[PDB]
């Protein structure tokens, strides 16, 4: 043999029982839903498909209504479990890439097949209501990054300041850099088994690098204590093991290394010589990544590691003030690290076949068939 | 055959009921 047309039908009756058993109640590490990555987002567009098909505008309407307004519940009540947003994020992007790839617009029909084509919309420009499911994704990833960052910033002063140095999960008690790493791993996981776009993974990533250099720095430059030759030594260590960990999950195109350039400039300039006019334009020239406010408070908080290194001189200090004098500098000490960069999601068409989808029977959705 | 451009409900007005 039978050749499927890769649609779903449902009587309205059952709209409600239709959002209840395939947004409120899925979870987001349940086996059945996992089997396909954005699975519900197929379902759901198929669900369209068969609304479309029927020439019932007012179908597609109550379909979309009810499916937004699912997903804001589900993050409303669980938003602050990182996988149940990750997984409805993902779900949400699917969604969108199969209104677009679907949507007989030959801009997004690129990488179909010929029996993909077949399966595109007839009757409706559904344009209005992707433009508001990307508005939802826009919310979700915000959440996401909320969600992330409240988890990793109880580790992070720890994890790349204070602790010195198979994973353990602490060092009796205390979060080091491993903590952070094994954090980073659960995220990522998460994030590839739901099936979160490749483009959009780096994203996250980036986001949650920034976060980790932000709170970091910051903390270096309100205390008195972290800025040596030998913390230097440290934070370099600590951001090489970040950079490691890109490369085990090559995302090291993600632009997430870069987001630290200010830490690492000013881990570089606690280790660079601070007495000659050579070693002034040096550190002018090194730290473009950093404010001169920034600069002036890691020189004035310079501590030598004994008695044969003296510290920064007042002279010194205010030749490099002289010497970036007309940077349209900004007057700030601190970065915000609630900055977010703003996200995209380029479209990502998928091979996956609608006229072979299988709904697992164990979801629930027995009163939906497939056509 | 046309499609027409459905009138979507915004986010916001959807967050109503």
């Amino acid at each position: 043999e039978k050749d499927f047309q890769g649609m779903l039908e449902y009587k309205k009756e059952d709209e409600q029982k239709l959002v209840k058993n395939l947004i409120l109640e899925l979870k987001p590490r349940g086996v059945a839903v996992n089997l396909i990555p954005g699975l519900p987002a197929y379902i759901l567009f198929m669900c369209v498909r068969h609304a479309d098909y029927l020439n019932d505008d007012q179908k597609v309407r109550s379909l979309l209504t009810s499916t937004i307004n699912s997903i804001k519940k589900v993050l409303k009540k669980r938003g602050d479990d990182f996988e149940t947003v990750s997984f409805w994020l993902s779900n949400t992007c699917r969604f969108l890439h199969c209104l677009k790839q679907y949507s007989g617009e030959e801009g997004f029909m690129k990488h179909n097949t010929s029996r993909q084509n077949e399966h595109c919309l007839t009757n409706f420009d559904l344009a209005e209501y992707r433009q508001v499911l990307s508005d939802l994704a826009i919310q979700i990833y915000q959440q996401l990054v909320r969600v992330l960052e409240n988890i990793l910033q109880p580790m992070i002063v720890s994890g790349m300041l204070e602790h010195e140095t198979t994973s353990s999960i602490a060092d009796e008690g205390t979060y080091t850099l491993d903590s952070i790493l094994r954090q980073l791993n659960s995220f990522h996981s998460v994030m590839c088994q739901h099936g979160m776009d490749p483009e959009l993974i780096k994203q996250v990533v980036k986001q949650m690098f920034y976060i980790i250099g932000a709170i970091t720095l910051n903390n270096l430059l309100l205390r008195k204590d972290m800025c040596s030759w030998s913390k230097g030594m440290q934070i370099r260590y600590n951001v090489s093991q970040l950079e490691e960990w890109l490369r085990d999950k090559n995302l090291m195109n993600s632009g997430a290394k870069e987001t630290l350039e200010p830490l690492i400039q000013a881990a570089q300039l606690l280790q660079v010589k601070k007495k000659t006019d050579d070693d002034a334009e040096a550190i002018c020239s090194m730290c473009n990544a950093l404010t001169t406010a920034q600069i002036v408070k890691v020189l004035n908080l310079y501590t030598p590691v004994n008695e044969f290194e003296e510290r920064v001189s007042v002279s010194f200090i205010r030749t490099i003030q002289m010497r970036l004098r007309d940077r349209k500098d900004s007057p700030q000490l601190l970065m915000d690290a609630k900055h977010i960069f703003p996200v995209t999601f380029p479209f990502n068409p998928s091979s996956l076949a609608l006229e072979t989808i299988q709904i697992p029977a164990s979801l629930g959705l027995g009163f939906i068939s497939r056509v | 055959r046309p499609r027409v451009l459905l009138k979507a409900p915004t986010l916001a007005e959807m967050e109503e009921m």
